[PDB]
């Protein structure tokens, strides 16, 4: 195992992640992010 | 009268992929070949370049 | 009365900048900089070039 920087939240009973990537992940490059999905009405 | 039930059930892989190119241009290409060498104190640095 | 002297140094715009002394200023006729920058890459599949 190895220490990491990453933050944890405590939800109703149970310890999850919550991580939000897109400085890591999707900075500078020439793809969209997702979890920014479109809806039709 | 209920009877007690057991239940089987199969799930399969899926296969995916990923790609990611990469390109050396044809003068760098020419001078990593060791092709026309000539003048080695001023294509070294072109070389390692 | 007297002055109250100011020093460039010691007020807080001076983190905004970074100051240096440079004698042959005016000898100079046209000073450049340069940047080489890189961008990361992420990969994929599909119907994606």
């Amino acid at each position: 195992n190895a220490r990491v920087p990453a933050d944890l939240v405590i939800v109703g009973d149970k310890l999850v992640f919550l991580e939000a990537l897109e400085r890591r992940v999707y900075q500078a490059t020439r793809v969209a992010y997702p979890l920014i999905g479109n809806i039709d009405i | 009268v209920d009877q007690p039930v057991h239940n089987y059930m199969v799930k399969r892989i899926h296969k995916r992929s990923l790609s990611a190119a990469f390109a050396i241009a044809s003068e760098a290409l020419s001078l990593l070949s060791n092709t026309y060498v000539d003048g080695t104190e001023i294509d070294s640095s072109l070389r390692i370049r | 009365n007297t002055l109250n002297f100011v020093r460039f140094l010691e007020l807080g715009l001076s983190v905004a900048c970074i100051c240096t002394k440079f004698p042959e200023l005016a000898y100079v006729r046209d000073g450049v900089i340069q940047f080489e920058v890189q961008q990361p890459m992420i990969a994929r599949d599909g119907p994606h070039p």
